[PDB]
RNA sequence: GGAGAGUUUGAUCCUGGCUCAGGAUGAACGCUGGCGGCGUGCCUAAUACAUGCAAGUCGAGCGAACGGUGUUAGCGGCGGACGGGUGAGUAACACGUGGAUAACCUACCUAUAAGACUGGGAUAACUUCGGGAAACCGGAGCUAAUACCGGAUAAUAUUUUGAACCGCAUGGUUCAAAAGUGAAAGACGGUCUUGCUGUCACUUAUAGAUGGAUCCGCGCUGCAUUAGCUAGUUGGUAAGGUAACGGCUUACCAAGGCAACGAUGCAUAGCCGACCUGAGAGGGUGAUCGGCCACACUGGAACUGAGACACGGUCCAGACUCCUACGGGAGGCAGCAGUAGGGAAUCUUCCGCAAUGGGCGAAAGCCUGACGGAGCAACGCCGCGUGAGUGAGAAGGUCUUCGGAUCGUAAAACUCUGUUAUUAGGGAAGAACAUAUGUGUAAGUAACUGUGCACAUCUUGACGGUACCUAAUCAGAAAGCCACGGCUAACUACGUGCCAGCAGCCGCGGUAAUACGUAGGUGGCAAGCGUUAUCCGGAAUUAUUGGGCGUAAAGCGCGCGUAGGCGGUUUUUUAAGUCUGAUGUGAAAGCCCACGGCUCAACCGUGGAGGGUCAUUGGAAACUGGA
C-alpha cells in the first residue's frame, strides 16, 4: 500500500527525517512518490516539523497511510483533525 | 602549539620579526646554520614566492594544510583573493587574542585558546583556528580572570588595532569590524603568495 | 585536414604503453588465462641471483631473476649495499627501472617478505627497509 | 487526445525519411536516413512517391506505421 | 579563467620525441605513530564453503493434544515476488532522455453502491496396525473451519438488434434492449427482543492511488588485416495463443528483409545520476549513495499466486560435496559474520530491535544480520596536541683561515598552563508513541458498545554511565619521514677511489665527490613522510576551440569518373536548419551560492542556481536547405 513515512537522512547519532509518501515496498531511503516535510527530533527546543498541509491531506484522501510516528506528525499540525472534518462533511 | 622549535631561527632564515619586536634579528640577521655568516647568492623566482608564504605561515603559527585550506577559503568571497586571505587570518581566534593584548606572544595566546580559558559570545572556545566574524565578544573563563600570564600581559597596553576593541577592566574584547589591508602586516607581499599559490 | 574530412576519419590519440608490463597482469590458475589488473607490487620467487655490467658506468650490479606470482619472468634489481638473496628466496618486487642496466625494469623491495633491509642504513632507511637504531 | 509521430518520406520499396545528424565534436550537418516499413491497405502507393505516415500499435514483426496520405506522385 | 623547465650542437635557430614540477585513489609497500569526529574497508576466484544467525505471523478463522487461564504440533489466511547480495551474462529498446497505448494487467489501501441466501462432502491433526538405519512411507478408522464444493439471487462483463455523436486507420463514448452467464463468511463485542446493532473480516461493480507490461524518436565501445547476413527469415491470409499488439506459434501463399549512413562476425562492457581531472573544449572512472536492468552452483521447465518461471520453493538433467545399516537419503553464503584458497591487499563467527522502515496481528505484541549501534584498520578528510613566558651565548656535537663559527633562547634556571592524560563526582538529547484509562466532539444508532478526531494520565534506550560538565595531580607518557649539483626550497666534513654504490632526466663515482655511505647543519612536510601502480594535466604531442605536408614525418606517378561534400546573381514562397518566447520535463543525493546546527572544521540540514543535441506549442524571415 502507499505510505506516509520517515525516510531517515543527517549523520551517525545525529538524524533528520524527511516525511515522504512512497510504495509499502521501497526501501526506507529508496524511491518516493513525493516528499511533504520534514522532521527534526533531535533539534533544540521545539522538533521542527515542517508538513506541506494541502499535500498531505491530497494523499489522505487518496489512501496513503501514516505510520504510526507520522500519524503523530500530522496530528500535531492539526492535519488528522482537517482530515476527519472533511470527510464526514 | 604545533611547530615547537626555535622561532629566533625561524625569524633570521626568513629575515622577518616573528616577535614582531625585532629582538630576534638583533646579532645575527642572517640565516641559521653553519652557512649562516657566509652570505649565499640570490633566491630564484620560486624561492622568493615560497619565502613569502613562509613569512605568513610561521607568523600566525599553522601548518600548511591549515594554512592551505585557509587561502581556499579566502578565494571565494567578492574581492581580491590575497588580501581577502589575510584578513582571514587576522580573524583567528589565535590571532585575535594576541591582536587585543590578552598574551604576551602568539604563542602564549594559543596555549591560552587552546586549554579552554577564552570565551567567545559568553561560551568556551576551545580551537585556535576559531574565525571570529565581526560583533562578537571575547572574554576570559571566571576561574582565569586572575592568573599572571593575562594579568601581566594586559597591563602592557599595546597598540590594540581599530578593527578591534579591548576593555582592560572588563578583560572583554569586541571584533568591530573587517581589518584593512594597511591594519595588517605590511611586511607580506601577499601577491606573492597567489603566485605561488597559481603554480 | 578539412571538416567533412573529420567527419569522415576523426582524430585518433596515440595509445599510452606502460614502463612495468608485469605489474600489470594477473593469473587465474583455475581458468589458466591472464587478467589485466594494475597491481603496485608482486611476489615473486628469486630463480638466480647474481651480477651484471652496467652499459659509460662500469660496475658489478647485483640482481634477481625473478618468476612472478602471474607466471612471468623478469629481472628485478636489488638497491642497497649488501643483500641476503639467492635461489628460492621469495621477494616483492615493485616498478621502476634501473638505467645502465639493459633488460632490468624493475625493483626488490628491502624489508619486505624475504628480503631483509640494508645493514647499517641510517639515513633513508624507510627507502631500504631498515628499522629506527636504538 | 494525444498525438502521434508523422514522418514524411519517399518510398523505397513497393518509406525512407532521411534526416540529420549533427555531428557531437565538430558542428557539421550530416544526412542520415531510416527506412520506415508501413502499412499501405490496398497497396495504393508505388515505388518513388513521397508519403505521409503516422505511427501506430505493432502491426507485423517490423511495421508500426500506417501510410495516411501520399503527397507527390511517383 | 590559461606559468614552465631539462635534454640532439663546438655554438645556433627550428622540428620532434622523451623526462620533470600539479591533482587524484577502494590503493599497496617501507620507516614511523598520540588523540577525537565523520566517512570508507575482497578491486583478485560469478572460487569452494565448516558453524551460527538473515521470514515469519495470526488462538478474536478451526479442530485436537498436553499442561494449569496457558502452550504445542496440525488445518486455514496473509507474508515469503519486499527488504539484503552480486555484476557473471548482455552492444540490447538493457540503459538515458522524450513520447504513445483507441493493443494492456494491478493483491494489500481509499471512496461510492448493492449484497452477503440455502445445502453438502472431504481431510490433516488424532487413534490404531505396520514397514524402514535414516529421510520418510503405507493400512484402518475419526473430525473442524473465514478450508473445499453444489444450488439461489446480483451485470456495467458476453452475443445479437440497432441508434446517436466523436476520433488518429484499426476505431472510440454513450443510448438501449433482448438472450445466455458469474458471488459471498464468519469472528469478537453491545443491547437484548434473539431481533437489531459496532469493529474487523467476505462478494460484486465502478473510480482513485500504487506497482508492473508493451511499443516508438534520438543518444550508446573497438576491429574492414571482419563484407556479405537472414529462409519464420520479410510481408499476406487464417487459426491458435497472450493481460496485451505482434511471426508470438503453426498452416498455406508470395520472395522479400538487412548492409559501406557498416549489416553480420569476433572481442570488450551491466547502463545512468554521479566521481576524478581540465581554464574550457575535452579526457578518464562507475567502489561507496540513489534509479533502472540482469543473475542466485550450471542448464531446462513449470506449479502456486495479484505478482515468480521464485537467493535462504518445487520438478528434471549435470558437476561437486556429505550421511548410509548400501535399500536408500541430503546440500548450494554473489544475506550477515566467519573459514580455506587466490592475492600486493580489504575487518567481528559482536550488541539491540530503543529509533526509522517492513511482514503478520483487533491489539498487546512477535519476527526483522533491513536497520540502529559497538569492534578492528592512519585507508581518507577535518580538528587538537606532543607545552607556554622570561632566559647570554654554559657544557657536548660539528666545522675551523685554532681568532672563532654554528647547533642556540636551544638547554639548564625561574615561573605559568592542563587542551590532552590519570583519579574521582555528576550526567543529555536521541522517546515519537502504541496499548490502556478517563472526558469532549463527529458520523451513525431506536439506544449502547464500539469507530474517527482532540486533550489529559501511563510504559519504553542497544549505544551507555557513552557525549558532555565539574574538581584534583603532573611537563610529566605523546615526532617522525624525505630531501639538500641543476630542474627544486635547503652545504660542509670524513670515508670510499669507475669500487662500493646513486639515478625521474641531465648524469654522478677512475685519490681534494655539495650527486656514493656516514656525520653535523639546513630545507620541506608533519601523525605522518616517502616509494610503487594507475588516470587527467602540463602535451597545441590528434590541434572543433587549437597543428601540419618545397628541403624537418607528410601531395597518391598521372587521368577519367561514382557516391558524398561544396557550390554564381535576383524575385516570390516555404519554414527543415537558424533565431525568439510559452508550457511540460530533465527524481533525490551530489557540485556551486546563501543561510542554519555541530565549541571550530570536516560533516549535517534547509533554500536557490546549474545541467537537454529533450519534447510540444506561438512568433521572425537575413543566411543554409525545399518549391
Ligand atoms: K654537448
Ligand atoms: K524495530
Ligand atoms: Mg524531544
Ligand atoms: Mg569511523
Ligand atoms: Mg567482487
Ligand atoms: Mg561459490
Ligand atoms: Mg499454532
Ligand atoms: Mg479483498
Ligand atoms: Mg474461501
Ligand atoms: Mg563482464
Ligand atoms: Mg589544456
Ligand atoms: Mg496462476
Ligand atoms: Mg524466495
Ligand atoms: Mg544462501
Ligand atoms: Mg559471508
Ligand atoms: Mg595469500
Ligand atoms: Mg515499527
Ligand atoms: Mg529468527
Ligand atoms: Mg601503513
Ligand atoms: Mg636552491
Ligand atoms: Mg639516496
Ligand atoms: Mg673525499
Ligand atoms: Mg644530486
Ligand atoms: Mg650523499
Ligand atoms: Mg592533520
Ligand atoms: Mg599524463
Ligand atoms: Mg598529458
Ligand atoms: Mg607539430
Ligand atoms: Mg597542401
Ligand atoms: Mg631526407
Ligand atoms: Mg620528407
Ligand atoms: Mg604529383
Ligand atoms: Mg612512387
Ligand atoms: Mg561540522
Amino acid at each position: 500500500a502507499v505510505k506516509i513515512r520517515l525516510t531517515r537522512l543527517g549523520s551517525k547519532r545525529n538524524p533528520f527525517y524527511r516525511i515522504v509518501v512512497a510504495d509499502a515496498r521501497s526501501p526506507r531511503d529508496g524511491r518516493i512518490i513525493e516528499q511533504i516535510g520534514t522532521y527534526n527530533p533531535t533539534s533544540a527546543n521545539a522538533p521542527e516539523i515542517k508538513v506541506d498541509e494541502a499535500l498531505a491531506l491530497k494523499w489522505l484522501n487518496d489512501g496513503a497511510k501514516p505510520t504510526d510516528t507520522v500519524h503523530n506528525i500530522l496530528s500535531k499540525e492539526g492535519i488528522m483533525k482537517k482530515f476527519d472534518e472533511q470527510k464526514k462533511a | 602549539a604545533r611547530f615547537r622549535g626555535s622561532n629566533w631561527k625561524k625569524s633570521r632564515r626568513l629575515g622577518i620579526s616573528l616577535s614582531g619586536t625585532g629582538k630576534e634579528l638583533e646579532k645575527r640577521p642572517y640565516a641559521p646554520g653553519q652557512h649562516g655568516p657566509n652570505q649565499r647568492k640570490k633566491l630564484s623566482e620560486y624561492g622568493l614566492q615560497l619565502r613569502e608564504k613562509q613569512k605568513l605561515r610561521y607568523l600566525y603559527g599553522m601548518t600548511e594544510r591549515q594554512f592551505r585550506n585557509t587561502f581556499d577559503i579566502a578565494g571565494k568571497k567578492f574581492g581580491v583573493h590575497g588580501e581577502n586571505f589575510m584578513i582571514l587570518l587576522a580573524s583567528r581566534l589565535d590571532a585575535v587574542v594576541y591582536s587585543l593584548g590578552l598574551a604576551r606572544t602568539r604563542r602564549q595566546a594559543r596555549q591560552l585558546v587552546n586549554h579552554g580559558h577564552i570565551l567567545v559570545d559568553g561560551k568556551r572556545v576551545d580551537i585556535p583556528s576559531y574565525s571570529v566574524k565581526p560583533g562578537q565578544t571575547i572574554s576570559v573563563r571566571e576561574k582565569s580572570q586572575k592568573l599572571n600570564i593575562i594579568v601581566e600581559s594586559v597591563e602592557i597596553n599595546n597598540f590594540v588595532p581599530e578593527y578591534l576593541n579591548f576593555d582592560a577592566d572588563s578583560l572583554t574584547g569586541t571584533f568591530v569590524r573587517l581589518p584593512e589591508r594597511s591594519e595588517l602586516p605590511a611586511e607580506i607581499n601577499e601577491q606573492l603568495i597567489v603566485e605561488y599559490y597559481s603554480r | 585536414p578539412t571538416i567533412n574530412q573529420l567527419v569522415r576519419k576523426p582524430r585518433q590519440s596515440k595509445i599510452k604503453k606502460s614502463d612495468s608490463p608485469a605489474l600489470n597482469k594477473g593469473f587465474n590458475s583455475k581458468k589458466k588465462k591472464f587478467t589485466d589488473l594494475n597491481s603496485p607490487q608482486k611476489r615473486g620467487v628469486c630463480t638466480r641471483v647474481g651480477t651484471m655490467t652496467p652499459k659509460p658506468n662500469s660496475a658489478l650490479r647485483k640482481y634477481a631473476r625473478v618468476r612472478l606470482s602471474n607466471n612471468i619472468e623478469i629481472n628485478a634489481y636489488i638497491p642497497g649495499i649488501g643483500h641476503n638473496l639467492q635461489e628460492h628466496s621469495v621477494v616483492l618486487v615493485r616498478g621502476g627501472r634501473v638505467k645502465d642496466l639493459p633488460g632490468v625494469r624493475y625493483h626488490i623491495v628491502r624489508g619486505a617478505l624475504d628480503t631483509s633491509g640494508v645493514d647499517g642504513r641510517r639515513q633513508g632507511r624507510s627507502l631500504y627497509g631498515t628499522k629506527k637504531p636504538k | 487526445r494525444n498525438d502521434r509521430k508523422v514522418y514524411v518520406g519517399k518510398v523505397v520499396s513497393d518509406v525512407l525519411v532521411e534526416t540529420y545528424k549533427t555531428h557531437k565534436l565538430y558542428g557539421k550537418r550530416v544526412k542520415y536516413s531510416k527506412k520506415y516499413k508501413t502499412h499501405d491497405e490496398n497497396n495504393s502507393a508505388k515505388l518513388g512517391d513521397i508519403v505521409k505516415i503516422q505511427e501506430t500499435r505493432p502491426l507485423s514483426a517490423t511495421k508500426r506505421f500506417r501510410l495516411v496520405e501520399i503527397v507527390e506522385e511517383s
